[PDB]
């Protein structure tokens, strides 16, 4: 997701 | 093999990018909190803190001589800030998601953004205006980066390729009688997260979700694919070419820098923390200097  | 001299450590939760001002002792780091931090690393302390964002702040740059900075976040914000007034002069708004990068131009009065919304931009800061809208990948544009001297965009997507885009056309759109893509580098087998010009030879580096760092070659008309790092065991964050010596840096999730041999591809040293995964590396543009962002904060450091 690439989210952190 | 090779040490890192450390001169400078931040404790802070998760960093994301980290900018080096070009001729004073500062680092500017941009923080998954949504704050952005100013340190002296020469002194070691906190000089400034700015609060305009909601969520992450993966962007973060200086105006090269102006007392401007840049800074993108996931709310989708591009801010641009005065940091001698420490005041938050604009937003410039248009991206429809994360925005993953942003920089300022050497020379043109231009900021370039990239976002989750799979385009890049190109603004105005001086009349505060959008100027172009760089369309061509299919999932989140990880990263886009100026060429130093050439009209050339480089940038990385999930939808796993790196483009190269010619914007001599955009700097003469209104000459007398638009950007477009020239190279499409196909390879990586994973989202493309990072991508890097060396400073004055014709490479291009770029990192994946693939664990793999890959150096390119191209010239006027074509580009192509030199070689392949191996050796990180998680995706690759950030990659870089050291400016000063033949040597290949990135960092990745595995919790490790690494540094290759340009000429060869094989490793050099790896540097590794216990806990934090690293998000980002950079070089100073002048000295032996580099950064590094990670899950506790950020390092400053030199390579022997």
């Amino acid at each position: 997701s690439h989210e952190d | 093999s090779m040490e890192m001299l450390t001169k400078f450590e931040s404790r802070s939760s998760r960093a994301k990018g980290v900018a080096f001002h070009p001729t004073q002792p500062w680092i500017l780091t941009s923080l998954h909190n949504g704050r952005i931090q100013l340190w002296d690393y020469r002194m070691g302390t906190l000089l400034d803190r700015f609060d305009g964002h909601d969520g992450p702040v993966r962007g973060i740059a200086f105006h090269p001589t102006q007392p401007l900075f840049v800074s993108g976040g996931d709310d989708y914000k591009v801010n641009v800030w005065n940091y001698k007034s420490r005041k938050l002069l604009f937003s410039l708004c248009g991206h429809m998601d994360y925005v993953r990068v942003c920089t300022f131009h050497h020379e043109y009065p231009w900021i370039l953004s990239c976002s989750d919304d799979q385009t890049i931009r190109i603004w105005n800061w001086q009349s505060r205006n959008c100027i172009a809208i760089l369309t061509g990948h299919s999932h989140y544009v990880m990263c886009a980066a100026f060429h130093p001297s050439e009209d050339l965009i480089v940038s990385a997507s999930l939808d796993q390729t790196v483009r190269v885009w010619d914007i001599s056309g955009l700097r003469m759109k209104n000459a007398a009688p638009d950007a477009i893509v020239k190279f499409v580098l196909e390879g990586h087998d994973r989202g493309v997260n990072w991508c890097a010009f060396h400073p004055t030879l014709p490479l291009i580096l770029s990192a994946g979700d693939d664990r793999l760092v890959k150096l390119w070659r191209m010239t006027a008309s074509k580009a192509w694919e030199v070689d392949t790092c191996r050796g990180h065991f998680n995706n690759v964050s950030c990659c870089l070419f050291h400016p000063h010596q033949e040597l290949i840096l990135s960092a990745s999730e595995d919790k490790t820098i690494r540094v290759w041999d340009l000429n060869r591809r094989t490793a050099v040293q790896t540097f590794r923390r216990d806990n934090d995964r690293f998000w980002f590396i950079t070089v100073h543009p002048k000295l032996n200097l580099f950064a590094a962002a990670h899950d506790s904060g950020v390092m400053v450091f030199k390579l022997e």
